């Protein structure tokens, strides 16, 4: 089971997969099996992705940290 | 097809919160032993 | 769609296809001001 | 800030007579004699009146107001 | 109401009166302190009784037929802002109007309340699942190659949805530039507020009361020729909590009402407001103690004790009980310990 | 860093073990009804 | 709006029904009727109707909750004279009643087109 | 503390002192009117 | 039902604004019921749809649409024959319910101009709108003949809007009441007794005591009855004080039948006879 793009079904090779926010499940329209597994939400974890920081805070926080760059003095 | 759906005997459905239901009430915060009881739902108008 | 923002100052609008830095003739701030949506719009009167 | 039509109370119309207050006031500075002209009788009339504010004067007199 | 130019302020959180009333019973000592010209509230009949028992514990009873008419009647003001800062080196939000196709990440909604700029336009029935500010990114650009154009390309969809709770309208867009350099937006959105059951209210006196219930005007007493009360407090709440002043509004307004004079408030004077703001009330043609008797609006009996009527000011807390209430079956899960969200 | 994770200092014991978040529930304003049965609460229509 | 709508605390909808023909189980020769979107304003006027009525032993009517509108009807008369002939000779006398206060009550009001002094 | 936590007070006490009070004579008809307020009841008027 | 009580109507004074009458032989709930009808019943036509076009000023839209509805619309030109809209099944709005109400006005002096309910038109037929100067034709009004103001507009400033004219009553909103209060009162000398009044010399004597003139300080009488119901229907403007009572009866009537067809129908269908 490892062919899973975005979309699949056990019953019929499924094609498109909405995301719904008001519930967060991955409602089917030509059927309506859910695939399961709901991870982190796109809508809730939208401030939080990407851009993740407190307006343009880089210094990649990995390893050498270094608040600067651009933004930062 | 909602109106035309294959459903035997076995199966789990979501309904809604009909009347008859005995659901907990608790306070929060909790200071003795009478707090966390429990109650019967009413459907009723306004959030209240 | 002629809605191209209104001028804050002179009060006129732009009604232009491109997307300039909200620039205006004349005036040169950035009080830009919008006209109202053409749509059928039901409201009340209780 | 214009007075509504019918007081919350009773019913009577008031909302029309506001502008008809403050020209009694100018030629007869007495409050129990525009309140009796106006056929407000009940004390639930006199309180929607006298106990109104126009503001409105204040928020015309703005020039941005065009757009 | 707190200015007078309501149009220019675009403030998060603002509500304002549709007739913002004076108080009666007030004191010279607010004439300077701009308080008549800019008042909380207006000034609704407050007739003490206990109708049937609704009001209790900090709780009135209120009518339906005078919300109808314009009883506290406030507006939802909150405006909201969007930043377009730039994401890197050739990186930066470009304010679009993007299709189905041409772009990824929509979850769900689509752009049918949208402008082509990229905003939404004053007057557009928003919900809580149109978007109203659009906007969107590139990140991986020369990465994503190798027959891999399609129509979408790398168009992450990073637009401004509205959260689920706010149903109102958007009556003010403004567009203009900080000092950070970047051409944002600044939106209002226009909510319809009225006092239904639950919200929590207050009073100047202290006895703070939420919405217990409302009912219409002929399910209410009535005195004789038919003054109906707006507001019906707890006889009950004075002797709990020592709160003797609430009875003098209610008796100082009731004569103030009659003679059409905005009575002083002093509580140093020497006019003795015992009897002799008594004895005034008797001689318009009522009693000198400020007690009525009223009728049943069921069965038209008498009522056996005295209904103490008389205007009283109020005011009117923010606390929004529609906007406090918390509620999901099943929804977003974390994944740092499968737990939900914040709130 | 490790340990603070699990000390308890708002990490894997105070803020999980010890206060965590559930679900199917519902947080309202209550209001005075002498009227309802001593288990009859209020259920709103907008939370059923 | 969370609650419901202007028009429908009084308005029916196309499954539910006005008054419903009930029967007491406990008391002989009894019936308990049920009308659906109604107050108290017109509980009130039938058991003022049934009460003076010698014929009528028990009369009362209760609502399930106020804010709701349901009235429930509970008669209770002789075994001989059937309880529904009660609450129909009741509805009779009230419109009858009140057809009699509107015939003269336009006569007052045109027996004086210019004064009545 | 051995004794129960149900409390009747505010307004559902001042009427039940005034309710047996000496000064209290109800009419016929309104003992009809409480008698189909119970929630369960026999069907048997008292005397009166 | 053989012996009934009957009816005793005696008219003391009617007017414009208000009327007063007094109602005698009547039982206590008919005196009740008889209050509710006059207030949330009788059928009104008001403003309901409200459409913005072109707004200017200095108030929103959602303050002037509150405020069209509440304008005490006159219904001295037959209401009834006007069908419901949820009842007509038509295309949502029609000419045969809702009337067409548009506004257009436009201030381009520099003094402030007042717009009153003069300035709204109506492309209806020749229906009598609001009482603004149109129905009192005698010359004795007040000193202007006016109802309601909508804004005080200044130089630059416009108004553009279109309404329907619905049908309602009092008990779907409050905008739709014809009659402001009712008065009510029955035996000023305390007969019945449903009351105390502590120390009768310390209140005063009412309006309707002056008939009854007594001295002996509330006189107690045990074989007392409701008799005597005093009454002064003041209506707020928006339909004659007399014609109200005169289509609150005929309307309390049609809802008592339309209960007596519906009793007749739940026999038929049951297995329960009558005859
Ligand atoms: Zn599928
Ligand atoms: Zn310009
Ligand atoms: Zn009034
Ligand atoms: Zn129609």
């Amino acid at each position: 089971l490892d062919a899973l793009p975005r979309v699949t079904c056990p019953n019929h090779p499924d094609a498109i997969l909405v995301e719904d926010y008001r519930a967060g499940d991955m409602i089917c329209p030509e059927c309506g099996l859910v695939v399961g597994d709901r991870v982190i939400d796109v809508g809730s974890e939208w401030r939080t992705f990407s851009n993740d920081k407190a307006t343009k805070d880089p210094s990649r926080v990995g390893d050498s940290q270094n608040p600067l760059l651009s933004d930062g003095d | 097809k909602p109106s035309d759906l294959h459903l035997q005997t076995g199966y789990k459905v979501e309904r809604h919160m009909c009347d008859g239901d005995i659901v907990i009430f608790n306070r929060q915060p909790t200071l003795h032993k009478m707090s966390m009881m429990g109650h019967r739902v009413r459907i009723l108008p306004w959030s209240t | 769609q002629p809605m191209i923002y209104i001028c804050g100052e002179c009060h006129t609008e732009n009604e232009i296809k491109s997307r300039d830095p909200i620039r205006c003739r004349e005036c040169g701030y950035r009080i830009m001001y919008k006209k109202r949506t053409k749509r059928l719009v039901v409201f009340d009167a209780r | 800030m214009i007075i509504p039509v019918r007081c919350f109370t009773c019913g009577k119309i008031v909302g029309n007579k506001w502008e008809a207050y403050l020209g009694l006031l100018q030629a007869e500075y007495t409050e129990g004699d525009a309140l009796d002209a106006l056929g407000l009788k009940r004390y639930c009339c006199r309180r929607m009146l006298l106990a109104h504010v126009d503001l409105i004067e204040k928020l015309l007199n703005y020039a941005p107001l065009e757009k | 109401v707190y200015i007078t130019n309501f149009h220019v302020r675009m403030d998060t959180l603002a509500h304002v009166l549709y007739y913002p009333q004076k108080p009666l019973v007030t004191t010279r000592s607010m004439e300077y302190l701009r308080f008549r010209e800019l008042p909380a509230g207006i000034n609704s009949i407050v007739a003490i009784a206990s109708y049937t028992g609704y009001n209790q514990e900090d709780s009135v009873i209120m009518n339906r037929s005078a919300v109808d008419r314009g009883f506290f009647r406030s507006v939802f003001y909150r405006s909201y802002k969007e930043q377009e800062s730039k994401k890197g080196f050739d990186q930066e939000e470009v304010f679009e109007k993007p299709t189905r196709e041409t772009c990824q990440g929509m979850r769900h909604a689509i752009y049918d309340k949208l402008d082509d700029d990229g905003l939404i336009a004053p007057g557009v029935r928003v919900s809580g699942d149109d978007v109203i500010i659009g906007k969107t990114v590139t990140l991986p650009e020369n990465e994503d190659e190798l027959e891999s154009t399609n129509r979408r390309y790398t168009k992450r969809d990073c637009s401004t949805f509205l959260r689920t709770s706010e149903t109102g309208i958007v009556d003010q867009v403004m567009v203009t530039l900080n000092q950070e350099g970047y051409k944002f937006c600044k939106i209002r959105v226009r909510s319809v507020r009225i006092p239904q059951i639950g919200d929590k209210f207050a009073s100047r006196h202290g006895q703070k009361g939420t919405c217990g219930i409302q009912y219409r005007q002929e399910d209410m007493p009535f005195t004789c020729e038919g003054i109906t009360p707006d507001i019906i407090i707890n006889p009950h709440a004075i002797p709990s909590r020592m709160t003797i002043g609430h009875l003098i509004e209610c008796l100082q307004g009731k004569v103030s009402a009659n003679k059409g004079e905005i009575g002083d408030a002093t509580p140093f004077n020497d006019a003795v407001n015992v009897q002799k703001i008594s004895n005034l009330l008797s001689d318009y043609g009522y009693h000198l103690r400020g007690n009525e008797v009223l009728y049943n609006g069921f069965t038209g009996r008498k009522i056996t004790s005295q209904i103490f009527i008389g205007p009283t000011y109020y005011q009117r807390l923010k606390h929004m009980v529609d906007d406090k209430i918390h509620s999901r079956a099943r929804g977003p899960i974390q994944i740092l310990n499968r737990q939900p969200m914040e709130g | 860093s490790l340990k603070q994770r699990l000390k308890g200092k708002e990490g894997r014991v105070r803020g999980n073990l010890m206060g965590k978040r559930v679900d199917f529930s519902a947080r309202t304003v209550i209001t005075p009804d002498p009227n309802l049965s001593i288990d009859q609460v209020g259920v709103p229509r907008s939370i059923a | 709006m969370n609650a419901p709508p202007a028009f429908e605390s009084f308005l029916l909808f196309e499954g539910e029904k006005k008054i419903t023909i009930n029967k007491d189980t406990k008391v002989p020769n009894a019936c308990l009727f049920t009308i659906n979107k109604e107050d108290h304003t017109l509980g009130n006027i039938i058991k003022s109707q049934l009460l003076k009525d010698p014929q009528v032993l028990f009369a009362g009517y209760k609502v399930p909750h106020p804010l709701e509108h349901k009235i429930i009807i509970r008669v209770q008369t002789t075994p001989d004279y059937s309880p529904q002939e009660a609450f129909t000779n009741a509805i009779t006398d009230l419109i009858s009643e009140l057809s009699l206060l509107e015939e003269r009550f336009r006569v007052a009001i045109k027996d004086k087109q210019e004064g009545i002094e | 503390s051995n004794r129960p936590v149900m409390g009747i007070v505010q307004d559902t006490l001042t009427a039940v002192r005034k309710f047996t009070k000496r000064d209290v004579f109800l009419e016929r008809g309104e003992v009809m009117n409480l008698l189909m307020f119970l929630s369960t009841w026999d069907g048997k008027v008292p005397q009166p | 039902m053989p012996y009934a009580n009957q009816p005793t109507v005696r008219i003391t004074e009617l007017t414009d604004e208000n009327v007063k009458f007094i109602i005698e032989n009547t039982d206590l709930a008919v005196a009740n019921s008889i209050r509710r009808v006059f207030i949330a019943e009788v059928p009104i036509i008001a403003i309901d749809w409200v459409q913005i076009d072109a707004n200017s000023s200095v108030l929103h839209d959602e303050f002037i649409a509150h405020r069209l509805g509440l304008i005490p619309l006159i219904s001295d030109d037959i209401v009834d024959k006007l069908q419901y809209s949820r009842d007509c099944t038509c295309e949502e709005f029609c000419p045969e319910c809702s009337v067409e109400f548009t506004l257009d006005v436009r201030c381009n002096e520099d003094q402030t101009r007042h717009v009153t309910s003069r300035d709204l038109i109506s492309n209806s037929p020749r229906v009598i709108p609001v009482t603004s100067r149109n129905r009192d034709n005698d010359p004795n009004d007040y000193v202007e003949q006016d109802d309601i103001l909508i804004v005080k507009l200044r130089k630059g400033q416009e108004l553009r809007l279109r309404a329907y004219a619905k049908k309602g009553f009092g008990k779907e909103h409050a905008k739709w009441n014809p009659t402001a209060g009712v008065a009510f009162e029955y035996d000023p000398d305390n007969a019945l007794r449903h009351t105390v009044y502590p120390k009768p010399e310390e209140w005063p004597k009412s309006e309707y005591s002056e008939l009854d003139e007594d001295e002996s300080q509330a006189p107690y009488d045990p074989n007392g009855k409701p008799e005597r119901f005093y009454y002064n229907v003041e209506s707020c403007g928006s339909l004659r004080p007399e014609t109200i009572v005169l289509s609150a009866l005929s309307g309390l009537k049609k809802k008592l039948s339309d209960l007596q067809t519906q009793l007749s129908h739940e026999i038929q269908s049951d297995v329960l006879t009558i005859n």
